């Protein structure tokens, strides 16, 4: 009549887990690893607030697009934020040579110290006030990118530059220089007085030589002419020539780099969310434990390790 | 075993004995503590294990860099897909083996009592062992502390 | 157990028995049944695990994109390899599996019998049980249910 | 009175592996990788492929005299070019960015031919005269069906200035090219001018090239090389050409009507005629299996590629 | 049993036998033949199963190639990260294996023993049984062949 | 009368790891993982590496007056350069598609050099004026041994019209360049025509270079730069250059008379006068382990590389 009996634990949990073998199978206790849920916008990154773009590019803001007067002098950003497609780009119709070469150095770059290396009244013998375009509108009147100098004939002459200037900073430099490609030869000639021109840029390692193309192309922005932008980093103690006889947008302020490390260019359509996080994704912000998350994969700072999957349960129970 | 009791909240494991006195559940601190330990440990190994996976990098190519940005793509989708293959075969490996861990306790402990009394009990099957000789709640004890 | 019986082809796993009247085989409907959709539920399993791996892409590379061609190919080389061995992994896990499911299913129903006449029967050795008190058909079915 | 518990077996030699055993055989094994192909090319769900045959993706677009088989194509599934085509650029020369534009083409499922300019449009110009004996058709000189090789007409080539608005709702793939000539003979005989320039603008293309005289080894017969160049107008915008010489124009465009998964196939095989579900370009694959061995491009709903040549799983039990 | 004898270096596994002549060591050579066997067949079977993972090739880019330089850098450490995985991942799997193959072969050689002699010996539980009628040299050796 | 089951121990301390368990103590254990390397660069299988010293592939190729070492190398198993060698250009300036032709090396084993223009072959232009104090040898100004630095000969210089025809059975990979100097004086000084340019035809090329007159930072002393450009001329194809100035003209290029696996191994050791069937950029490996931990990047008949500090199989039971 007396007898002992040998059992297990069990209770009224409905939770379950998978196994190789087995789906669908119901335990006491289950530990959840992978975290579903965001904060839904984007915060300050270890107390480090981000570049927020806005409607600009990385092209507008470097540049100077009078639409970004916002970022004319940025403090230090612990990640970029552009939109998919920034309304505020080259307001003047044209293109950024080695744009996503230029966006990927931007990401290893956590701040800028802009200083102005030619200034605008340098140019004695040539019009640096009158290089102004309506698809550059600035409080509305006929404006042009801030950075950089539209340079045009004064008394029907344009003389060859000649301007050097030496890196004197112990920071690399970004420099951003342009060429203007005109309609016709008329306009050619209107602007620059020369027919035919150059633009011939030299450092210890860059050796270029432009001419402008002229043709016949649709309006964009109610511009056929065009504005082709090239960039470089002009390493500490060496020099850059400029030497051009037309068609030369001048540089007026550079970026000196002042910090490297690790940052992005996150794409995101998200505004800024008054929040500190150790974890951004472009989607939204991660405060978690867990070491499993599905939110995106594109993420930065201390974050829990993506993966593609819905659903991630350990069993930590026996079954029932 | 027909099944487990909801009697019995104290621990995972334990026993219940019948008795001249009377009746009650009695978890084995001993085996419990140990599984308590064990499981807490693994739940740490497969957070360290994944920790050095792939780290997806937003690149930007332009319109005349197709192929690449294709290539870019793939790349990156590849191994988000092998880490969470790993991921969800790794989790299905460790839940198999604390469903067959805790079953190998159970016979572990269902063991351990029939050598302590070989021919003073009768196994009857179902988990339970009939005293040849009645045992009071003290042997009880003497029996569950392993010293019988 | 000595060996397996060619014998019996009703179902996996079965039982045969002597008896005053006669003697014949059973095969286990209920440890049948839950093996046949055991082994069904994982065959679909590894089928729908691997469904999201790699899948190539002809790419095309000029005579100066040689080290992309390059790139591009032993990318694509390298995921598949790493796919051949997470299948090839995989289906020796489950054959294994398959082969100690089986082992198992057979000790767990003879221990099943074992254990539901303990003093009323011996052990033999080779996988058989010899009844102390007689054991007529209706008995064997009862063991059995 | 007892009972006895024991397994199945049979005279089965179907074996097996393990990550412990290897060579264990078992009553019953289930294959699950598919070896065996059909050894042609089919249609793709219903839709039959593009096969280009001898001619190049090149040679088909430009119009090559020996590809007139593809002028008009219908809506394809994929596209099979062979590893060295025969008909390539029969004037040679190259495809500007032409790896790109194939990338393109494997997204596109059919184009629709237009004219954009008829070759009668030329009042100023010889149309008719731009042949080659490198390009041959029915045994006479002939050229590229879709682009013009204009010539000077009464020792005269004045400057060319014209427009295409692409008025049509879809992308279009427009084509031309420069001619570089051996000599500055050759230049002023078929262009008059000695220094020409082609430019050729859009919302987005901005272009201005330059011949490039130059003595070079005879292919086809020819040290002359024609460099041909691509664009897509998109709808509303256009295509402004201006040249005093050298210029290929085009004739006709190609209108994008239809875009989705494409691929376009290295293959030798020939069409067919089958249907299947899953095309490699050694062969079409009808199988249920859920792993396959035949070849690691594929398109379609097909089994998982793995470089296995064996993959067989357990289903009874061990002998 | 309570712990393994350092007495023993002929084989893995193997008998201790108490007798009225004497007492020795006996180890069992049909079992640590099979088991050296089957751990020099797996060590192998390690070594060819990883044989085809990714090799790693030095490439070269220039300053404006520094996207496709850091897609090539990535590309590479990833399969050498998932490839280590699976290195580590499997020798857990073998050493796991290898550790319960020994558990196995001990529990298997102890119910061998008992199966051969059933009635006629008691089991202790420590890992013994003795013998109820008395056995000589010649029987102990009669147990282990 | 009793008889017992039990299993072999020892006093080895080694132990092991487990999916479940860390630190167990075993009486055997294989160890799978080689860490150790002999430190110094070997050759591979019985076949000496080039090792470039201070010298860069392209001052190698290009005949850097400091690399005469190279000028005419035996067969190699893999090339070693270090991570910024000292001997480059000595001229400043940049080899086109460079990295492009470092791919085509790493599959190349053996060149044969042979001169294809010779150096008394320019009758109307200066051969041996071509020199600069930026290419030292023996302490005087030189130049690039493989090509040559034509100017003008008694304020001429008159267009070049050479070709060479590939008459070998081997692909050969020619060099030439073009200089762009610093201003109008010194283009005239130089070559006499202001307005310059060089054609360069094969079956496959179609160049034409300009030089680029700017001013540009000292580098060497020089403010002057030359750009260097590369093809494979195929067996029975010719290569024809034309330019009245600023070119760099062929001397000697490299006949391809061995292919194979090869690398270009950045590494700061020396040759160590040993052999290996690995090797390594830090060193070589001799080792029947199946895993290593080395370096990834290797060359030979190695281990299975991995990031894994410590690698122990178990080989029989536990403590
Ligand atoms: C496994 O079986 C095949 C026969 O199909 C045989 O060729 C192979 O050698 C066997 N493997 C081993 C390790 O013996
Ligand atoms: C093309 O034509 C349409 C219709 O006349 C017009 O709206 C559009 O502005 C034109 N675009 C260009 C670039 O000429
Ligand atoms: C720039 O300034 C420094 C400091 O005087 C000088 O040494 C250097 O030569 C200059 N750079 C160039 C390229 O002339
Ligand atoms: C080069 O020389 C061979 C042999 O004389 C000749 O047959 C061949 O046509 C020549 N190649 C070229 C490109 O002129």
């Amino acid at each position: 009549p007396d007898q002992i009996c040998i059992g297990y634990h069990a209770n009224n949990s409905t939770e379950q887990v998978d196994t190789i073998m087995e789906k669908n199978v119901t335990v006491t206790h289950a530990q959840d690893i992978l975290e579903k849920t965001h904060n839904g916008k984007l915060c300050d990154l270890d107390g480090v607030k981000p570049l927020i773009l806005r409607d600009c590019s990385v092209a507008g803001w470097l540049l100077g697009n009078p639409m970004c007067d916002e970022f004319l002098n940025v403090p230090e950003w612990s990640y970029i934020v552009e939109k998919i497609n920034p309304a505020n780009d080259l307001c003047y119709p044209g293109n950024f040579n080695d744009y996503e070469e230029l966006k990927h150095l931007l990401s290893r770059i956590n701040h800028f110290e802009k200083i102005q290396i030619i200034p605008k009244s340098s140019w004695s013998d040539h019009e640096a006030s009158a290089g102004v375009s309506s698809a550059c509108p600035y409080q509305g009147r006929s404006s042009f990118f801030r950075n950089v100098v539209w340079l045009i004939k004064k008394d029907n002459a344009y003389p060859t530059i000649k301007r050097s200037y030496n890196n004197t900073n112990q920071e690399d430099l970004l420099v951003l220089w342009g060429i203007h490609h005109p309609n016709d030869a008329a306009e050619q000639t209107r602007l620059y007085q020369n027919p035919t021109t150059y633009i011939s840029v030299g450092t210890s390692t860059l050796n270029q030589r432009l001419v402008p193309k002229i043709a016949t192309r649709s309006k964009v922005n109610g511009q056929s002419g065009r504005m082709e932008f090239f960039w470089t980093i002009l390493k500490p103690n060496d020099a850059i020539n400029f030497e051009s006889n037309g068609n030369f947008i001048a540089p007026e302020n550079a970026y000196k780099i002042v910090k490297k490390g690790d940052s992005t260019i996150m794409k995101s359509e998200l505004e800024y969310g008054n929040c500190n996080t150790k974890c951004q994704t472009p989607i939204g912000a991660i405060n978690s434990s867990m070491p499993f998350h599905n939110i995106h994969p594109l993420t930065i700072g201390e974050c829990p390790k993506y993966v593609k999957s819905s659903r991630l349960v350990l069993a930590t129970g026996l079954r029932n | 075993i027909e099944g487990g009791w909801q009697g019995m909240v104290d621990g995972w494991y334990g026993y219940h004995h019948s008795n001249e006195q009377g009746s009650g559940y009695a978890a084995d601190k001993e085996s419990t503590q140990k599984a308590i330990d064990g499981v807490t440990n693994k739940v740490n190994s497969i957070i360290d294990k994944m920790n050095t996976q792939f780290e997806a990098v937003g690149r930007e190519f332009n319109n005349l860099e197709r192929r690449i940005e294709n290539l870019n793509k793939k790349m990156e989708d590849g191994f988000l897909d092998v880490w969470t293959y790993n991921a969800e075969l790794l989790v299905l490996m460790e839940n198999e083996r604390t469903l067959d861990f805790h079953d190998s306790n159970v016979k572990n402990l269902y063991d351990k009592v029939r050598l302590q009394l070989r021919d003073n009990a009768k196994e009857l099957g179902n988990g339970c062992f009939e005293f040849y000789h009645r045992c009071d709640n003290e042997c009880m004890e003497s029996v569950r502390n392993g010293t019988y």
